[PDB]
C-alpha cells in the first residue's frame, strides 16, 4: 500500500501571500495525483487531477509539479475563499490513499482573550452536579493554557474544552473550559479559579468567586 | 445540474448494521463508478473502497475489508455503503465520489451510540458573580445533556446576532452531547434589556426558552 506523507499539517498566511504545500509518496506513482480542498462547511471539490492539470473553473492561481518523490500543490497569492483543508490523493494503485491533510488559516496581529468565569446555577445544583464555566473571547494565536484551581489546588482530569472555528470578520478564536463537580464536593470548597496564559498576556490572569450559585 | 445525492443521517446501536446511499442524479453506468470515503469528526479523509459496475469489480483497503459491502444497482445509478457490527469506531460523516473525483456527494452522518433520544436540560450563564457592570458583560446559556446531536440555538428569536458564540458540542463520559451559547453584550444594558436564548433540539422535539438575568451571584 503506497503512503503519502503531507506537509506541513498547520499553515498560517496572509491574503495576497504564496503559499506551497507537498505530498510525498513512499513508491513511484508517475504523476498519477490528484489534489482536493475541503470548505469548513464539508464541501470537498477536486482542484487538480495528473499532478498538474486544472479541474474545469478551478481559479488559475492554483498549480501543481513535481520533484522527486515530492508533489507540490502552490497557491500563487492567497484570497480569502482559499482559506481552508487541502488533502492530496493517490491514484497510481489500489488501494487510493489520501495524505494527512493541511489546515491553512489566516494569519493576524496578536490579540489577549477577554476572560469570564461563571459559577453554577442554583437550578443545576438542584440536579446532584455543578458545572463551572471559563470563557476566553476573541484572542489569537489559538495556543491558550487554560488551568484551573480550587482553595489554590490545581485540577486535573474533570475539565473539557471546546474551541471556535477562526472567525470570519476578525480572525480570531473563542475558547470554553467547563470544570464539572459533585454538588457534595463543590460544596465542600470556597474559591474557585481560572488561570489563563497566552502570548498576548505578559503575566497569567486569573478569574474567581468564592461563593455563588444562582 | 449533474451531481451526487446521499441519503439521510442515522443514528444505530452498536452491534447493528447500516446501509447508506448515493445517487447520481442524471447519469449512467458508466458514472455508477464510484468511490466511498470516510472522515471521523475533525480528522482526515479515509478512502473505504470502490466500485466498478461495469467490470463487476470492488475494490477496499484492506482496513475496511471485514466491515464494509459496496453494491451498485445500475438501473438507479446508485450505490450502497454497508457497514456491519457497528462500534463507537464507525462514528464518522460518509462521502461518495464519482470517477475521477469530478463529483462529491454531500456526505452522510452516521452515529453509532447506545444512547437513547434526550432533551437537554438548558441552564444560565449569569452575568457577574457580585460585580456591578464594568464595560462590556458576558451572559450565555449551558445547553447540558442531549442526544443525539445538533441544537440550535438563537437570541432573542434571532434579532441578537453580534456578539454571539456557539461552541461545537463535546462528548461527555456519560455518553451525552453538552455545549454553551454566550454573547457579549454592554454592561449598560443589563438592567433594561430583555436576554433570552432560544434552544431547539429537534431529535426529541423540545423547544426551550431561557431568559438569562444579572442575579448577582
Ligand atoms: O487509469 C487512469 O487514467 C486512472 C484511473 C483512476 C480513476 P479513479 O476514480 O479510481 O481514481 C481517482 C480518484 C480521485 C481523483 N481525484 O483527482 O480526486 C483522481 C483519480
Amino acid at each position: 500500500d503506497i503512503q503519502m506523507t503531507q506537509s506541513p499539517s498547520s499553515l498560517s498566511a496572509s491574503l495576497g501571500e504564496r503559499v506551497s504545500l507537498t505530498c510525498r509518496a513512499s513508491q513511484e506513482i508517475n504523476g498519477y495525483l490528484g489534489w482536493l480542498q475541503q470548505k469548513p462547511d464539508g464541501t470537498i471539490k477536486r482542484l487538480i487531477y495528473a499532478a498538474s492539470t486544472l479541474h474545469s473553473g478551478v481559479p488559475k492561481r492554483f498549480s501543481g509539479s513535481r520533484s522527486g518523490s515530492d508533489y507540490s500543490l502552490t497557491i500563487s497569492s492567497l484570497e480569502s475563499e482559499d482559506f481552508a483543508d487541502y488533502y492530496c490523493l493517490q491514484y497510481a494503485s489500489y488501494p487510493r490513499t489520501f495524505g494527512g491533510g493541511t489546515k491553512v488559516e489566516i494569519k493576524r496581529t496578536v490579540a489577549a482573550p477577554s476572560v469570564f468565569i461563571f459559577p453554577p446555577s442554583d437550578e443545576q445544583l438542584k440536579s446532584g452536579t455543578a458545572s463551572v464555566v471559563c470563557l476566553l473571547n476573541n484572542f489569537y494565536p489559538r495556543e491558550a493554557k487554560v488551568q484551573w484551581k480550587v482553595d489554590n489546588a490545581l485540577q486535573s482530569g474533570n475539565s473539557q474544552e471546546s474551541v471556535t472555528e477562526q472567525d470570519s470578520k476578525d480572525s480570531t478564536y473563542s475558547l470554553s473550559s467547563t470544570l464539572t463537580l459533585s454538588k457534595a464536593d463543590y460544596e465542600k470548597h470556597k474559591v474557585y479559579a481560572c488561570e489563563v496564559t497566552h502570548q498576548g498576556l505578559s503575566s497569567p490572569v486569573t478569574k474567581s468567586f468564592n461563593r455563588g450559585e444562582c | 445540474q449533474v451531481q451526487l445525492q446521499q441519503s439521510g443521517a442515522e443514528l444505530v446501536k452498536p452491534g447493528a448494521s447500516v446501509k447508506l446511499s448515493c445517487t447520481a442524479s442524471g447519469f449512467n453506468i458508466k458514472d455508477t463508478y464510484m468511490h466511498w470515503v470516510k472522515q471521523r469528526p475533525k480528522q482526515g479523509l479515509e478512502w473505504i473502497g470502490r466500485i466498478d459496475p461495469a467490470n463487476v469489480d470492488t475494490k477496499y483497503d484492506p482496513k475496511f475489508q471485514d466491515k464494509a459491502t459496496i453494491t451498485a444497482d445500475t438501473s438507479s445509478k446508485t450505490t450502497y455503503l454497508q457497514l456491519s457490527s457497528l462500534t463507537s469506531e464507525d462514528t464518522a460523516v460518509y462521502y461518495c465520489a464519482s470517477y475521477y473525483g469530478i463529483y462529491w456527494g454531500q456526505g452522510t452522518t452516521l452515529t453509532v451510540s447506545s444512547a437513547s433520544t434526550k432533551g437537554p436540560s438548558v441552564f444560565p450563564l449569569a452575568p457577574s458573580s457580585k460585580s456591578t457592570s464594568g464595560g462590556t458583560a458576558a451572559l450565555g446559556c449551558l445547553v447540558k445533556d442531549y442526544f443525539p446531536e445538533p441544537v440550535t440555538v438563537s437570541w432573542n428569536s434571532g434579532a441578537l446576532t453580534s456578539g454571539v458564540h456557539t461552541f461545537p458540542a463535546v462528548l461527555q463520559s456519560s455518553g451525552l452531547y453538552s455545549l454553551s451559547s454566550v454573547v457579549t453584550v454592554p454592561s449598560s444594558s443589563l438592567g433594561t434589556q430583555t436576554y433570552i436564548c432560544n434552544v431547539n433540539h429537534k431529535p426529541s422535539n423540545t423547544k426551550v426558552d431561557k431568559k438569562v438575568e444579572p442575579k448577582s451571584c
